[PDB]
């Protein structure tokens, strides 16, 4: 009956709970099968830890490791990519609820498939037929698609703003339980039972959504699936209609989304493995209070957006926000010592401000009767962030390593210098 | 946080050399435990490891059978025995400390020089 904000809270604390769990899991079964007993982390940086020599066999446990995450990330990907956006286009047309009442259902079949994986000690391909499973049903990103459209089809255009930026706030809320719940249940007496919490949540989750949801659809038409008209929705949403000129914004507007997100997802990856770097060295502690931290803009960029639009525009308060991206970054890309890297995470306060608003515009330009194609698209476009940022990132850091460490950041940084001018010349044209 | 380690030195082809990582600075009974060793010109060669309660002991089939891990958490001491040593095992042995996590530091110990001859 009351809202969609907990749906997103369960969903998101489900991938927060499994991503790490999953990897986990893969580095004990890869490692034990090749005779490796030893840390199962990457290669450690200073610090005392050995003498740099390489570990041969490490190494290639490692490298197994992250090669099974891709063929498992790009299953899934793509068998999302072909399952939301015909979940999506469908969604606007009968109701958000069956489509947000599938993929937690898969979810929860997902869980399950990985706890019977776990407690089995089976192998780790079939770790990718959960995956595929899951995926099949519309992965985590039809959920947040569900979301995000159920959210847009309740409020005005004059609204739309803060209505997704109060979404993404229970976003970043659960991934900072998850994160943190996970640095001590995961760390201790963890790996097997927390992931029972991923099932419990993916269960809650779909009770919710079927028993306890309201839908937002306030005329639920009839459409049959497998129709081949939620992909033409799409097609028919970027290249011919809109025609007064809307064309160009959307595909601009979904570039600049692409290279945020990706950024952001990049960005938490590097967080987490250069805290604990060869100046820095941080201990147990201080990793969870900068994850915290990191995951604390979320909730704190959502009080200055309201608070910032009572003087400027929708479009400023995010360029406002991607110049606190950059400067956080950058004084994060330079942070030799921990007041350094502490300061770095707090001016990032207003850093996740503009990802809502960047949506919040993609939505008030489509009819009203299209948030489920177009967050379908956008749900698409996230997925591949989620990859690019990945291997792009996890790519990059080893290299500028012992040449200027930081330089993940820092061209991060400089990726948000094209965000910043897509939205500053969008808006500047439309006054004019 | 520091790892001290004391049982190396000069031992004969098949002694009982028995090594000691006398622990401190950290809870200890929260902590996997390894070992490790750095062979005269070569890399980590992984030997034993210990879940913080003494269930989950995993060794490498070249020490299989005869290194023997041990811990002590209210001496906070780890062990590793070492029988029938062979010339093939002289090493700069290390007590590795970690939490079984990707987010969680390890703690190399300075290790102690075996010389087995
Ligand atoms: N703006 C925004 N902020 C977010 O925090 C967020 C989130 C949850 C956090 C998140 C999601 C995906 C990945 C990621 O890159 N890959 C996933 C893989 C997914 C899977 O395997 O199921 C991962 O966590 O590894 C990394 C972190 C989902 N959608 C989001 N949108």
């Amino acid at each position: 009956a009351p809202s969609v904000e907990p749906l997103l809270f369960l969903a998101t604390l489900a991938l927060g709970l499994q991503v790490p769990l999953a990897t986990q899991y893969l580095w004990d079964r890869l490692g034990a099968e090749r005779g490796y007993v030893g840390p199962n982390a990457s290669s450690p940086h200073g610090c005392g830890n050995g003498s740099g020599a390489v570990d041969p066999l490490r190494e290639e446990v490692e490298a197994l490791v992250a090669h099974w995450n891709l063929c498992i990330n790009l299953g899934g990907f793509f068998v999302g990519l072909f399952s939301v956006t015909l979940f999506g286009p469908w969604s606007d047309s009968v109701g958000r609820r069956p489509v947000l009442v599938l993929p937690a259902v898969g979810m929860a079949v997902q869980a399950a498939v990985y706890l019977l994986v776990m407690y089995l000690r089976l192998h780790v391909a079939y770790l990718l037929l959960g995956r595929i499973i899951s995926g099949l049903l519309g992965d985590y990103n039809l959920i947040l698609a569900g979301c995000f459209a159920s959210v847009a089809d309740s409020s005005n255009q004059r609204t739309r703003t803060f209505r997704v930026a109060i979404l993404e706030a229970c976003l970043g809320v659960a991934g900072m339980v998850a994160s943190v719940g996970g640095g001590q249940w995961r760390k201790a007496e963890g790996y097997i039972n927390p992931f029972w919490l991923v099932l419990a949540a993916s269960l809650a989750a779909a009770l919710y959504a079927a028993l306890c949801l309201q839908e937002t659809v306030k005329q639920r038409r009839a459409a049959k699936l497998l129709t081949l008209q939620h992909y033409k929705a799409v097609y028919k949403l970027y290249t011919a209609p809109e025609d007064l000129s809307s064309r160009r914004k959307l595909a601009l507007y979904s570039l600049a989304f692409f290279l945020l997100v990706t950024v952001h997802f990049g960005t938490k990856d590097l967080y987490v493995l250069y805290e604990l770097g060869s100046p820095l060295c941080w201990a147990s502690d201080l990793i969870g209070y900068g994850s915290a931290a990191s995951y604390l803009a979320y909730l704190s960029s959502l009080g200055g957006l309201r608070l910032l639009q009572l003087c400027l525009e929708d479009t400023w308060v995010a360029e406002i926000g991607l110049i606190s991206n950059i400067a956080g970054l950058v004084v994060i890309s330079l942070a030799t010592t921990t007041p350094l890297m502490f300061t770095g995470y707090g001016i990032m306060f207003l850093s996740m401000a503009a990802t809502p608003v960047i949506r919040a515009k993609l939505s008030k330009l489509v009819s009203e009767t299209e948030q489920g194609a177009l967050f379908a698209s956008v749900a698409c476009v996230e997925g591949l962030c989620s990859l690019v940022a990945t291997g792009v990132f996890n790519s990059l850091y080893p290299s500028t390593l012992h040449f200027m460490r930081g330089f993940p950041f820092l061209f991060g940084a400089i990726l948000l210098l094209i965000p910043a001018a897509i939205m500053g010349w969008i808006e500047i044209q439309d006054s004019n | 946080v520091q790892l001290v380690e004391s049982g190396g030195g000069l031992v004969q082809p098949g002694g009982s050399l028995r090594l000691s990582c006398a622990a401190s600075g950290f809870t200890f009974s929260r902590y996997w435990m390894y070992w490790v060793r750095q062979a005269p010109g070569k890399g980590p060669e992984w030997l034993s490891h210990m879940n913080p309660s003494g269930s989950d002991i995993k060794y490498t089939d070249s020490v299989k059978g005869r290194f023997t891990i041990s811990r002590d958490n209210a001496k906070n001491t780890l062990y590793l025995q070492m029988n029938s040593l062979k010339p093939d095992d002289t090493a700069v042995y290390y007590c590795v400390a970690d939490r079984r996590a990707l987010g969680s530091p390890e703690y190399w110990g300075q290790g102690t020089q075996v010389t087995v001859s």
